[PDB]
């Protein structure tokens, strides 16, 4: 399943994201669309084996177990499978164990680059009717 | 399966710090998230705090700085440090993983003063 | 910090009757709200995770629902295994709380 931009600025606000420790739902927003381009179903595999699945391309190598990893941790304790579904609870909860770390949404390359420092808050922005 | 286990003290002076550990067995304190609970006397329970994947640790600023949590990959079990304890640090103390899943047999504390 | 208000302090209910907890919270926390159970002399056990979702190996009489600031626990058929302190628990913002703790008791 593929979102639109304000589907799943309404799915996040009612998965709690809207402001979850401190990060407006125009940051998570943001964050789907350069990591994942709004794909529930989107994989990539990474150069040292592991792979990034979901809406928020979540890394084998220390969230999710798909058997596939070396020395794989499983911090969100899930297999990787269950990161890509049209409903995005998986990996919401994964996304919120994952930012509630130090490094906040910087553990988001994409956020990084293309979302940290603008105007997020467009992303939301013309929704909702 | 998880096993979580508090060790410390049972009594102890004012102004001394306090100091527990909780040893994690079947699971590997690898990079995970691991917090410290704790319930009054006649009160609820408190978060303490808790240390992430980075290293990085958060404590409930009521404790007014005096604690400190980190974790041992070596022997694989996490700790915990309160200084300056007083009467109103009387409880008892739980350790358990972030997710809330896993949790101690918990440990009581007390400060006679 | 966020401030949890558990509703009531001791709720008296007889078996098998159904009971309500309520959670408010001072400030809109999205779903970020978790149901503990606490029986003597044991640690804390979660039974909700997120407002409303399930854990395996939890009774199905137990149930949260609601969003923002307003949270309920329901439970169906009240066992002798029920009682106990209940509390509620916001993850949305650091330092994470809780409630005063409800204490379900026999009628």
């Amino acid at each position: 399943k593929v979102f639109g931009r304000c589907e799943l600025a309404a799915a996040m606000k009612r998965h709690g994201l809207d402001n979850y420790r401190g990060y407006s739902l125009g940051n998570w927003v943001c964050a789907a669309k350069f990591e994942s381009n709004f794909n529930t179903q989107a994989t990539n595999r990474n150069t040292d084996g592991s792979t990034d699945y979901g809406i928020l391309q979540i890394n084998s190598r220390w969230w999710c177990n798909d058997g596939r990893t070396p020395g794989s941790r499983n911090l969100c304790n899930i297999p990787c499978s269950a990161l890509l579904s049209s409903d995005i609870t998986a990996s919401v909860n994964c996304a919120k164990k994952i930012v509630s770390d130090g490094n906040g949404m910087n553990a988001w390359v994409a956020w990084r680059n293309r979302c940290k420092g603008t105007d997020v808050q467009a992303w939301i922005r013309g929704c909702r009717l | 399966q998880v096993q979580l286990q508090e060790s410390g003290p049972g009594l102890m002076k004012p102004s001394e710090t306090l100091s527990l550990t909780c040893s994690v067995s079947g699971d590997s304190i690898r990079s995970d998230y691991w917090s410290w609970i704790r319930k009054p006397p006649g009160k609820g329970l408190e978060y303490i705090g808790y240390v992430s994947y980075s290293g990085s640790t958060y404590y409930n600023p009521s404790l007014k700085s005096r604690v400190t949590i980190s974790v041992d990959t070596s022997k694989n079990r996490f700790s915990l440090k309160l200084n300056s304890v007083t009467a109103a640090d009387t409880a008892v103390y739980y350790c358990a993983r972030w997710d809330g899943d896993y949790w101690g047999q918990g440990i009581l504390v007390t400060v006679s003063s | 910090e966020i401030v949890m208000t558990q509703s009531p302090a001791t709720l008296s209910v007889s078996p098998g009757e159904r009971a309500t907890l309520s959670c408010r919270a001072s400030q809109s926390i999205g779903n970020n709200l978790h149901w503990y159970q606490q029986k003597p002399g044991q640690a804390p056990r979660l039974l909700i995770y997120y407002a409303s979702q399930s854990i395996s190996g939890i009774p199905a009489r137990f149930s949260g629902s609601g969003s923002g600031t307003e949270f309920t626990l329901t439970i169906s058929s009240l066992q002798s295994e029920d009682f106990a302190v209940y509390y509620c628990q916001q993850s949305n913002s650091w330092p994470y709380t809780f409630g005063g703790g409800t204490k379900v008791e026999i009628k």
